[PDB]
């Protein structure tokens, strides 16, 4: 990737960042971002709790579909940050 | 408001009864509203004490108890919870209407004028009678409860 | 106005330009993300489901290759995995799928005028002109959607109860 | 070039003029208390003293740096702590009498130990309470970084919009109600922290009953 | 000026007679807090759910059984929920409800964004949008029935719960 092939994303003067920083998610509405963030956080917390807390994680038997979904907690964080960004962008 | 312009002075002598000069301490309209509410609640309480001790009953309560101990029995049963819900709704409306005008302009809301006059029975003489009956009921119900609580039967003496 | 949901209007991106455009997008997913990727994914799912449906139906109505295990299509996956032919087909489709990585990149970047779901397979010039292309693309996407739903029903019935071509 | 003795380290054209502008004073906030100015000679009326109380001058610490919060933020935090402490002291007082919700096989709300009362509940029951508090404190908080640097514009300190219409239209009575709020909140804060201190070390609050 | 239902109380700001069935009844002022279109959509949804629920409850208490539903057993309306969720047909009901609710989300989002769709207008009318005045009268009747039906189902299900397994009257 060359230095020229890069959009101007700097937003220090502005109060909020442009939607270009979201990449492919620039056009995603804020309501969809927020509701998906809530669903993702709930599902990931449920998966981690059922993997480690409710059942103590045994090496012989780990579900895998609970290991997946545990990654949605960072995804939920990103989704709610993007929800805020889209809310301030009015998009 | 000003207590000197209100209804409810001494009837036959015409002087205001504020020996302790507490009218100037608080908003006079609030004093009128609280006086009317206390009087009305005490008329209801007086009549209810007498009716319960008489044994009128209510459509649907089987519990028969003296008014001195009816509080505990009825709160255990659950009727007092429904009564509290009703009173809470009505007094939350009164909250919303009066508390925004505690120490400020009361607007067109006269103290105690809820507008429950469907039969068109309003009269200044009847307002005076309301205040006097409320005061008499406050004192009478005070006496009736502290006499019944000491174990005196229904006539209260 | 959206035809599928006549109580509201269709999004800005559903404009007829694409085949099978009934103005159906209650969630604005194609407004949220590029619609060419959506159409290519829809087409790919539909072709896989069409071929899966007809293959399931034939394997259940006896159609096997020489040197093959005579097994119902439900356990055909496991038996073919054990035989090893499954991995050969995995490589065969993986070649086309990596070429599809390249094709999708070119399509989205605009380096080529590639239509979604297009690999330039027209031996018989079945769509060499615009109106033929529109008609045949509408008919395909209809077949794609119908076969997708049909195969979902089939495989599930098969995994739930019974067997055979009917279920 | 502003109220602060030093220019903010935030740069020009990226916040400096936003931080270094004029800010409202402590005297323009409804917090004065007649009780502190309750002695012969100098004194106040209507429950308010002529001047506010600030022996340590935390209100005007912004002039040293913009690291320190503004009086808008401090009033927001004061009202938040007061409201939370009022609910907390009312809750402990009501719970210690033994009154509790009905309950069932799954949940048992019967516990008079306010310190260990949440521990008795199932994970879901207190989970809902904490989740509601987490969502609300976080949704109602918009423009709080603006109250820190001082821009009481978008957000008034303590005005979440919940029941703000019941405030009287007269300025005097509105300020009276706000002062009643602040006084009750501060009293409840002292009460709840005193009960907690009494629990942790006995004898901290001699008038305790819990 | 003043609320029609509560003349002693000042009228809510948001309520202005635009919506059908408006009487200015809002002591708590939640309309001023959260949007009124969302509130009316929720009101109509609750009313539709409750007023179908009343009919279903009374029908299956009387003894009307769906085709093949008799296999579930000697089920009254009181105990049908648990048996249905165990048998799994209630999961199919959840699926159909979600299918309808996708269009529900689309409609509410449209009317909040500014599509102009009325709250509760799902374009599913049975040819009764010929006249706007007729539609307005029907909407007022709908909202009145919704308000009645929420309370009716509340009383119905409690009375049934208090009486345990009980039939149609509850008297
Ligand atoms: C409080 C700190 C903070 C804040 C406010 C932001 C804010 C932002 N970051 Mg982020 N970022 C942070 C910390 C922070 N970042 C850190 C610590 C890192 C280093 C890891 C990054 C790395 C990073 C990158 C690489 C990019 C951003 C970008 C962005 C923008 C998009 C946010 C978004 O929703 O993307 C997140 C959206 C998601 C859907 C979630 C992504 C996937 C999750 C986090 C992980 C999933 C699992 C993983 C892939 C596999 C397991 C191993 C936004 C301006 C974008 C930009 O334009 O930056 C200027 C961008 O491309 N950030
Ligand atoms: C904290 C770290 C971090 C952060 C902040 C981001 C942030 C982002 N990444 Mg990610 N990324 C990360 C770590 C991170 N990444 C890592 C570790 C990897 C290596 C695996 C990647 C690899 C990666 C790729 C290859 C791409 C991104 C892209 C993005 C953007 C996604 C926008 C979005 O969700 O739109 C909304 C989402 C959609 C429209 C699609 C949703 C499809 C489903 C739901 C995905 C589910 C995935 C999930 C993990 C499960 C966003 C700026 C994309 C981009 O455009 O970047 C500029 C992109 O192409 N990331
Ligand atoms: C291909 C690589 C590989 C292989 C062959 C194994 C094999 C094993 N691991 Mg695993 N493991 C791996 C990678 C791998 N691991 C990785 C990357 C991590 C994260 C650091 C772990 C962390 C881990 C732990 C903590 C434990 C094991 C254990 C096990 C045993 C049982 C696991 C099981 O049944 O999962 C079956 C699961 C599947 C078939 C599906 C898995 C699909 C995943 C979730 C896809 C997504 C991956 C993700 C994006 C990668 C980043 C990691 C992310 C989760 C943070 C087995 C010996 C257990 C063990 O041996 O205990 C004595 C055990 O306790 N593994
Ligand atoms: C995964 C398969 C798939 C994919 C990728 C698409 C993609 C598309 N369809 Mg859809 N469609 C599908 C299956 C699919 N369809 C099926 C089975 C039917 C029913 C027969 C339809 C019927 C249909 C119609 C009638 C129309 C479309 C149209 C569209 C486009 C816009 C709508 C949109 O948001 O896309 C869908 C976006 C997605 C992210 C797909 C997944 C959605 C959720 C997450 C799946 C889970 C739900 C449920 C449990 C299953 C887009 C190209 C419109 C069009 O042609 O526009 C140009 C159009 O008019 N589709
Ligand atoms: C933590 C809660 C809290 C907070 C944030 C505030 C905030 C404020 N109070 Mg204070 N106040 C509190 C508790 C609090 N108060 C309590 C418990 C009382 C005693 C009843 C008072 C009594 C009081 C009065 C009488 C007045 C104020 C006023 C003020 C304002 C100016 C002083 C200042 O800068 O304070 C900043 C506060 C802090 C930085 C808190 C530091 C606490 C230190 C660390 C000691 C803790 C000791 C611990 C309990 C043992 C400001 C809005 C004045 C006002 O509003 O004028 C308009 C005013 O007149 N307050
Ligand atoms: C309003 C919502 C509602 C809800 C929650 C239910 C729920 C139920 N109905 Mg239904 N039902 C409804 C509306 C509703 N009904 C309406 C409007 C009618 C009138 C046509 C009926 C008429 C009806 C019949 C005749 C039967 C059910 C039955 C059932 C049960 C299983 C099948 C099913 O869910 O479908 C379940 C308890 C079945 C049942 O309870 O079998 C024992 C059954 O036979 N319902
Ligand atoms: C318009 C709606 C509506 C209607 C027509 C009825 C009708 C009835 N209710 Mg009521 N009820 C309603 C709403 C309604 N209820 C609501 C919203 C609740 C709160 C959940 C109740 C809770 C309730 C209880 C708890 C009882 C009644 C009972 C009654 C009877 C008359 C009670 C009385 O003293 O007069 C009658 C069958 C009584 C009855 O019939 O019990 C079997 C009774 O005990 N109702
Ligand atoms: C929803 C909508 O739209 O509008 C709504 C929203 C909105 C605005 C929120 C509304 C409001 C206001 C609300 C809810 C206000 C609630 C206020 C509340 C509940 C205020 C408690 C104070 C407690 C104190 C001061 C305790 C002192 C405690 C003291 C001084 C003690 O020493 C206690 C004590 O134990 C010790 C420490 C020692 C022991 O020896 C025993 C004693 C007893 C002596 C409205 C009106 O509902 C309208
Ligand atoms: C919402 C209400 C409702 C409606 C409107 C409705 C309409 C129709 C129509 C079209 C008019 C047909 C043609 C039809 C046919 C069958 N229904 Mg059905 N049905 C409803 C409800 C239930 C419930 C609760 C059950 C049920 C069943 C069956 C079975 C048995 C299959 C079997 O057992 O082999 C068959 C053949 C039972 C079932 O499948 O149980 C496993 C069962 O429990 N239905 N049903
Ligand atoms: C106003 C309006 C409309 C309307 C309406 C209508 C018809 C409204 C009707 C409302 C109605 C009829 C509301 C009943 C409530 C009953 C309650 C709460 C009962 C409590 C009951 C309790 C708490 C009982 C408790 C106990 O029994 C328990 C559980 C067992 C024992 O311990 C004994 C006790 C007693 C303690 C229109 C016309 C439709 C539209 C218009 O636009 C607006
Ligand atoms: C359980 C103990 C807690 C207290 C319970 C009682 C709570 C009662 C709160 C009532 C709801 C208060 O909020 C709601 O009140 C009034 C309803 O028209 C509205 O207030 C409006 O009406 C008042 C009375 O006519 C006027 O004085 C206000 O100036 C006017 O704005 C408020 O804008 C609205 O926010």
């Amino acid at each position: 990737l060359d230095r020229s092939e890069a959009a101007d994303t700097w937003w220090g003067d502005k109060d909020y960042p442009s939607s270009v920083v979201l990449g492919i998610g620039k056009d995603v509405p804020s309501s969809i971002y927020g509701v998906t963030s809530a669903i993702a956080f709930s599902v990931g917390a449920y998966c981690i709790a059922q993997s480690n807390i409710i059942n103590i994680l045994s090496g012989s038997t780990v579900n895998g579909f609970y290991v997946a979904g545990a990654l949605l907690v960072p995804y939920s964080w990103g989704l709610h940050v993007a929800a805020w960004i889209q809310k301030q962008n009015g998009k | 408001g000003n207590v000197n312009n209100m209804i409810g002075k001494y009837s036959v002598k015409g002087t205001v009864y504020d020996p302790l000069n507490l009218a100037s301490t608080y908003d006079n309209n609030w004093l009128r509203e609280a006086e009317l509410k206390h009087g009305r609640l005490c008329m209801l309480a007086f009549a209810g004490f007498i009716a319960n001790d008489a044994g009128w009953g209510l459509p649907g309560l089987d519990i028969k108890c003296s008014s001195v101990e009816a509080h505990d029995k009825m709160v255990e049963s659950g009727h007092m919870w429904a009564l509290l819900a009703f009173v809470s709704v009505c007094e939350a409306l009164h909250f919303s209407v009066i508390i925004p005008k505690l120490d400020g302009d009361w607007g067109d809301y006269e103290p105690g004028n809820y507008g429950l006059d469907p039969f068109k029975l309003d009269t200044p003489a009847r307002r005076e009678a309301e205040l006097k009956n409320g005061r008499a009921c406050m004192l009478a119900f005070s006496g009736i409860v502290t006499q019944a609580a000491l174990g005196h039967p229904a006539p209260y003496w | 106005k959206s035809q599928a949901l006549p109580f509201l209007e269709a999004p800005a991106k559903l404009d007829g330009s694409m085949a099978g455009d009934k103005g159906f997008d209650p969630l604005n997913l194609a407004g949220s993300f590029d619609i060419n990727w959506m159409r290519e994914a829809e087409l790919k799912h539909g072709r896989i489901c069409m071929l899966a449906w007809v293959g399931y139906v034939a394997v259940d109505n006896g159609f096997y290759v020489p040197f093959a295990p005579h097994v119902s299509s439900l356990a055909a996956h496991d038996t073919a995995v054990k035989s090893g032919q499954m991995l050969f087909l995995l490589g065969a489709v993986g070649v086309v799928e990596a070429l599809s990585y390249n094709a999708i990149n070119e399509m989205m970047s605009g380096q080529t005028d590639r239509r979604p779901g297009d690999f330039s397979m027209d031996p018989f010039k079945m769509v060499d002109t615009p109106e033929k292309a529109k008609s045949m693309l509408e008919k395909e996407i209809s077949h794609c959607r119908l076969a997708m739903m049909a195969f979902s029903g089939v495989v599930t019935q098969s995994a739930l109860t019974g067997h055979g071509f009917p279920y | 070039a502003g109220p602060m003795y030093d220019e903010p380290l935030a740069p020009s054209g990226m916040g400096r003029e936003f931080i270094n502008k004029e800010r409202a004073p402590l005297s323009s906030y409804v917090g004065a208390s007649q009780e502190l100015a309750a002695f012969p000679g100098g004194g106040g009326k209507e429950g308010m003293a002529p001047t506010p109380w600030d022996p340590f001058c935390f209100s005007e610490l912004y002039k040293v740096s913009a690291n320190n919060p503004d009086v808008a933020w401090l009033r927001e935090s004061e009202l938040k702590h007061g409201r939370m402490a009022m609910l907390a002291i009312t809750g402990v007082m009501v719970q210690s009498t033994g009154f509790h919700l009905p309950g069932n096989a799954e949940v048992s709300f019967a516990n008079s130990d306010w310190v260990s009362a949440p521990t008795t509940l199932p994970p879901v029951v207190w989970g809902q309470v904490l989740a509601f508090v987490a969502i609300a404190e976080g949704q109602t908080s918009e423009g709080l970084f603006d109250l820190w640097l001082g821009d009481t514009s978008k957000r008034e300190p303590g005005n979440l919009g919940w029941g703000s219409g019941l405030l009287s239209k007269d300025k005097k009575a509105a300020d009276k109600m706000r002062l009643k709020e602040l006084k009750n909140g501060r009293l409840a804060m002292l009460a709840i922290m005193g009960v907690a201190a009494n629990h942790f070390i006995p004898g901290a609050l001699p008038g305790c009953i819990y | 000026a003043k609320s029609q239902a509560l003349p002693f109380l000042e009228k809510p700001a948001s309520l202005d007679g635009s919506m059908p069935g408006d009487v200015g009844f809002d002591p708590l002022g939640l309309s001023s807090y959260f949007p009124l279109d969302w509130m009316r959509e929720a009101e109509i949804k609750h009313g539709r759910v409750c007023m179908l629920a009343i009919v279903g409850y009374i029908a299956v208490d009387i003894g009307i059984r769906a085709p093949g539903a008799e296999k579930l057993g000697s089920l009254t309306s009181f105990t049908a929920h648990n048996a249905a969720v165990t048998s799994g047909h209630m999961w199919a009901l959840l699926g159909v409800a979600g299918i309808a609710e996708i269009a529900g989300m689309a409609g509410i989002a449209a009317t909040l964004n500014g599509s102009g769709r009325a709250p509760g207008d799902f374009a599913f009318d049975g040819g009764f949008a010929k006249d706007a005045a007729k539609l307005e009268r029907f909407k007022l009747s709908e909202i009145k029935h919704c308000r009645l039906a929420m309370m009716a189902f509340s009383g119905l299900v409690t009375q049934d719960a208090m009486a345990n397994g009980m039939g149609f009257p509850y008297f």
